[PDB]
RNA sequence: GCUAAAUACCGGCACGAGACCGAUAGUCAACAAGUACCGUAAGGGAAAGUUGAAAAGAACUUUGAAGAGAGAGUUCAAGAG
RNA sequence: ACCCGACCCGUCUUGAAACACGGACCAAGGAGUCUAACACGUGCGCGAGUCGGGGGCUCGCACGAAAGCCGCCGUGGCGCAAUGAAGGUGAAGGCCGGCGCGCUCGCCGGCCGAGGUGGGAUCCCGAGGCCUCUCCAGUCCGCCGAGGGGCACCACCGGCCC
RNA sequence: AGACUAAUCGAACCAUCUAGUAGCUGGUUCCCUCCGAAGUUUCCCUCAGGAUAGCUGGCGCUCUCGCCCACGCAGUUUUAU
RNA sequence: CUCGCUGGCGUGGAGCCGGGGUGGAAUGCGAGUGCCUAGUGGGCCACUUUUGGUAAGCAGAACUGGCGCUGCGGGAUGAAC
RNA sequence: CGAGUAGGAGGGCCGCUGCGGUGAGCCUUGAAGCCUAGGGCGCGGGCCCGGGUGGAGCCGCCGCAGGUGCAGAUCUUGGUG
């Protein structure tokens, strides 16, 4: 009954066929596992932004919002738009004798 | 050999719906039409969800769509929502509002109607509006179905709110060990 | 046996069930019977009323 | 028996018409209305085999 | 449907879809829920939290007769009666209300939401919950018992 | 012989599949396309009296 | 609801013939003999078909009348053209082109006309 | 202390129906099947349907003693004896 | 006929032409079924509802052991409401003012009534120029900087019930 | 002598329960097109087996590229640390 | 601007509101995300690095590739070169 | 762009047998089967055509339903080397 015991041959190449996905980027990290002194503190500091200001703050942004030459030649010829008096002499363009 | 990649190659997004409705079968017939047709992006969301299927086209209940049509600026267009709208009971007023949709519940139509509204489908959709102007899309709650509260990253492991399956809800139906802390452990 | 996210069922098939099964394939005869035997009682009383 | 979709069936319990997926149907005669074919991008009918 | 399965896919091929190596047997982690505490864990634990032990009180002779209420809440409260009363009670004419009887529609316990009408009612119920019966008298109306 | 041989069917979709297979006995191209010869025949759904 | 015809019937419908390649109409109405949408004959309002003459020379031609829907013994209109082959095949292209009586199918209507004289003729 | 009903019936007496099986299937048994035959016995328990429309089942001639054949005939057919 | 290629198939197996096993040769028979229950997925009907599944009505008409109807047959099942061992209780806030030391602080009156932030298909407003002399004028197609109300949904904050 | 007890004995024979159980051997019936691995973790009276992850397949869904600078990603370098 | 935490300090720090400029190494690519679930759960060989052995076509590993799951051309022939 | 064991999906105008529908289908002027140095079609499952045998029923297409597809089990029964 002897067998094997440990190995991570081929898990290399297990792990990476779907690839090591790395979370890196979210935004407004979770917010558990905080201080809870510093968290009964900020849950009335955002209680009283509704409460607390209208007047002051809104009219404040009020206040301060009223505080505030031959090869360069061609391509003008051959240019789609600006073009179209470049026409004026192969067309119906100027040149005659 | 080429790739030392592998093969993702053929995708799975659904291109012929899997039902065979007749009519559903000749509003692809014209969806299909106009998406190629008409350089607009609407046209190309709404044959989308004609192709969808039936747990991915919730029904509007009926006062989300009065909530998403009240919202500023948008009083004078007129609501698209693919798939079926029902009634609510739980309100009263309801306005004169512009609605398109596929099989609109009968207690739904008879208050459409009575507040003086027009209703559509997209037989009649496709001639007002062809690109789609003027005219704002809606769908149901996708997440919303019963079962997406079943489905997360263990019905156990840091609790994880997740609606275990189970025979009955009471006492004497996992409670003991597991989901209370004298009893072995609290998850 | 058990396997991945599924509800224990416990059904109650370990007892011999196949010898004792009553099979309702005599359901459309007995409401004929039944009928035909409401009837039959309709017609030997008289003026006074079935479920009378 | 049946009942329009205006008034309902007298003759059965609550059992109006079942409602329409479309209403008017002539997948022709709607494409080549004027709403729908002055919408139109263009028509692109060349075929462009493969150039050696 | 016959025609339509996975056996009928599967002829020709040898394991019919079982495995060369594993050997689909009989039974091979014994029947049913066997060794729910030994060596299913990970499957009971993980995925059936709780399946094992005792919490509660016994009571003998549970009947579900004796804690027969089923419940309201505020939206569906207008919906019982014809919504041609509604209309007779907001036509401006006095703190008259239409009587709204729960117990007829079989709902005993009026629990709440928010937003009710805001023509005044009278309610007679068996139960009343005092969120509901702050929205009650929120709107001028009315809260009767019956027994 | 207890496989479960009868199906219950829905009270509405019957009566959705009665609407649908009297709608197609009024168009003669349906009717001709089941097979049926109606080349030389009076006009569609065709009333006759109540003296038959 | 001409489409509703056709999504009923382009499967499922009597008189087609799938045997050892494509199908066939094989209908009483039809020019060529595919089951198509164009080429098919019971579900359009305006239908062009011509057919063999059973006094033995001519051929004639089959149109639906467009007044009256079903009424399937008025809805047929037919008339008979024997004539020395080339002004039986402008007829015919007069009857067709010189309306807007199906503009399309044309020449379908033709080849048949042109067909089925050469096995009568001889 | 007694008492009809609706309820139950893979035995028995008649009976109609089948999205069934069609002789290695279906009952074990389409047949002289619980039989032939094995075991002292308790018990075990098989196989075996098909001529033709009709027997018209090949008179007679001819080798061998006959089996078996060649001629002949009956049959739409003896490539159904 | 000949050149070259060429070990006998199933099977376990790290490996089978194996000095491993089964396989004389043909014909027929022959092995993931059915009932229940749960779960996801999908088609169809209805929609805060749904369901006749058990009964009754049709005349007793071959197919009818079917089908059709009921609705003061919706009893009930499942769903709409949860949580607690249990007694039990059981889900609306936002805006403009007022009263007290207007404070670790709650109450009084109107007015809409499901909050907010970042993302966010589609839709709308679009400066702006673009098409034969020139002015002079409205439709018009398409591009459109930037801006706007923002679906489904995800990440986060607030609230409410036990 | 563990012998003999109907060619059967360290517990006869016959029929039922019984189609007993098996993590163990053997077999598992038509083609084509696409995708295509594992023998590792942890725990189990676990060591010839399962549970769980890992690996595989399928079915979807939500979006973006079609036009002096994109968004995003990585078995890679470069520049810092 | 808010704070009920901090505090000589209108200070510390979070939170909220409004305004102002998109261009911040190379390279390649279309990404993101949910459900259900089979099979698997006896492994083996090779360059270098390695532990027990006198040594092994031995026993145990790490990193990577392969045989397994895979033919073809070379090594006469062969699972891995 | 194409490899593929275990495995999972998809397409099949592939075959067998039974049921509603349709083919104004088919046939004692020869159906089923079976044989065939006969002519072909399909990558393939399998089919169509000719000839020979036999002598009474059978097949297409759309749906429905399977006790539905063999080289293997020291396969069962039958039969011959
Ligand atoms: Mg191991
Ligand atoms: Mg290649
Ligand atoms: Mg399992
Ligand atoms: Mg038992
Ligand atoms: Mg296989
Ligand atoms: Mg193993
Ligand atoms: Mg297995
Ligand atoms: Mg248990
Ligand atoms: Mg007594
Ligand atoms: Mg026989
Ligand atoms: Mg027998
Ligand atoms: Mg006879
Ligand atoms: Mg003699
Ligand atoms: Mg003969
Ligand atoms: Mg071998
Ligand atoms: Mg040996
Ligand atoms: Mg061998
Ligand atoms: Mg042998
Ligand atoms: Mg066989
Ligand atoms: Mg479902
Ligand atoms: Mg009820
Ligand atoms: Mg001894
Ligand atoms: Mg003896
Ligand atoms: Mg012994
Ligand atoms: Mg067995
Ligand atoms: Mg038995
Ligand atoms: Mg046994
Ligand atoms: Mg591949
Ligand atoms: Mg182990
Ligand atoms: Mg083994
Ligand atoms: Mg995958
Ligand atoms: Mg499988
Ligand atoms: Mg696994
Ligand atoms: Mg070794
Ligand atoms: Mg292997
Ligand atoms: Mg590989
Ligand atoms: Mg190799
Ligand atoms: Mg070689
Ligand atoms: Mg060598
Ligand atoms: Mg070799
Ligand atoms: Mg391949
Ligand atoms: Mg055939
Ligand atoms: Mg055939
Ligand atoms: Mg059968
Ligand atoms: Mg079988
Ligand atoms: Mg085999
Ligand atoms: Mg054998
Ligand atoms: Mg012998």
């Amino acid at each position: 009954a002897k067998s094997k015991n440990h190995t991570t041959h081929n898990q290399s190449r297990k792990w990476h066929r779907n690839g090591i996905k790395k979370p890196r980027s979210q935004r407004y990290e979770s917010l558990k596992g905080v201080d809870p002194k510093f968290l009964r503190n900020m849950r009335f500091a955002k209680k009283h932004n509704k409460k607390g200001l209208k007047k002051m703050q809104a009219n404040n942004a009020k206040a301060m919002s009223a505080r505030a030459r031959k090869l360069d030649r061609l391509a003008y010829i051959a240019h789609p738009k600006l073009g179209k008096r470049a026409r004026a002499r192969i067309a119906k363009g100027l040149r005659l004798c | 050999g080429v790739d030392i990649r592998h093969n993702k190659d053929r995708k799975v997004r659904r291109k012929e719906p899997k039902s065979q409705d007749i009519y559903l079968r000749l509003l692809v017939k014209l969806y299909r039409f106009l998406a190629r047709r008409t350089n607009s992006t609407f046209n190309q969301v709404v044959l989308k969800r004609l192709f969808m299927s039936r747990t991915n086209r919730p029904p509007l209940s009926l006062s989300r769509m009065i909530r998403k049509m009240k919202l500023p600026g948008r009083e004078n267009k007129t609501a698209v929502v693919v798939g079926t709208i029902t009634d609510d009971v739980r309100v009263q007023e309801v306005p004169k509002l512009k609605v398109c949709a596929l099989r609109v519940t009968s207690r739904a139509r008879s208050r459409i109607l009575r507040a003086g509204g027009k209703i559509l489908t997209f037989d009649q959709l496709a001639l007002d509006s062809p690109k789609g102007c003027g005219t704002v899309l809606l769908s149901g709650p996708r997440k919303g179905r019963e079962v997406y509260r079943h489905f997360g990253k263990a019905p156990g492991t840091p609790h994880s709110h997740t609606k275990p399956y189970v025979r009955s809800k009471g006492r004497k139906f996992e409670r003991a060990r597991g989901r209370r802390a004298s009893r072995g452990y609290k998850n | 046996a058990p396997s991945r996210n599924g509800m224990v069922l416990k059904p109650h098939f370990h007892k011999d069930w196949q010898r004792r099964v009553a099979t309702w394939f005599n359901q459309p005869a007995r409401k004929i019977r039944r009928r035909k035997a409401r009837q039959a009682k309709a017609r030997r009383i008289a003026p006074r009323p079935a479920s009378g | 028996l049946y009942g329009t979709w205006r008034k309902a069936a007298s003759l059965k319990s609550n059992y109006n018409l079942p409602m329409h997926k479309m209403i008017n149907t002539d997948l022709s005669r709607i494409l080549k209305s004027p709403e729908i074919q002055r919408a139109l991008r263009a028509p692109r009918k060349k075929i462009h085999r493969r150039v050696l | 449907p016959s025609r339509l399965r996975k056996t009928r896919k599967l002829r020709g091929h040898v394991s019919h879809g079982h495995g060369r190596i594993g050997k689909h047997r009989k039974h091979p982690g014994g029947r049913g829920n066997a060794g729910g505490l030994h060596h299913h864990r990970i499957n009971f634990d993980k995925y059936h939290p709780g399946y094992f032990g005792k919490v509660g009180m016994k009571h003998y002779h549970l009947k579900r007769n004796q804690s027969f209420c089923p419940t309201v809440n505020l939206d569906k409260l207008w919906t019982l009666v014809s919504e041609q009363t509604r209309v007779n009670a907001a036509k401006n004419k006095t703190g008259a209300a239409p009587i709204i009887d729960v117990v007829r529609s079989g709902y005993y316990k009026v629990l709440g939401k928010g937003k009710l009408p805001k023509q005044p009612v009278i309610v007679k119920a068996k139960f009343f919950s005092r969120r509901a019966e702050e929205k009650i008298k929120s709107v001028g109306g009315a809260c009767v018992l019956v027994a | 012989t207890w496989r479960r041989w009868h199906r219950r069917v829905n009270t509405t979709q019957k009566r959705y599949a009665i609407c649908s297979a009297l709608a197609a006995s009024a168009l003669p191209a349906l009717v001709m396309s089941k097979g049926h010869r109606i080349e030389e025949v009076p006009e569609l759904p065709l009333v006759v009296e109540d003296k038959v | 609801s001409a489409h509703l015809q056709w999504m009923v019937v382009r499967n499922c419908s009597s008189f087609l013939i799938k045997r050892n390649k494509q199908t066939y109409s094989t209908e009483p109405n039809n020019l060529k003999a595919r089951n198509s949408f164009r080429y098919n004959g019971l579900i359009h309002r305006k239908t062009v078909g011509v057919e063999p003459a059973a006094d033995g020379k001519g051929v004639v031609v089959v149109i639906k009348r467009r007044s009256g829907q079903r009424k399937p013994a008025t809805s047929y209109v037919r008339t008979t053209i024997n004539k020395n082959a080339r002004a039986t095949l402008s007829s015919i292209r007069h009857m067709i082109r010189k309306n807007k009586y199906r503009p399309d199918l044309r020449m379908a209507a033709i080849r048949r006309a042109s067909a089925i004289l050469r096995s009568q003729k001889p």
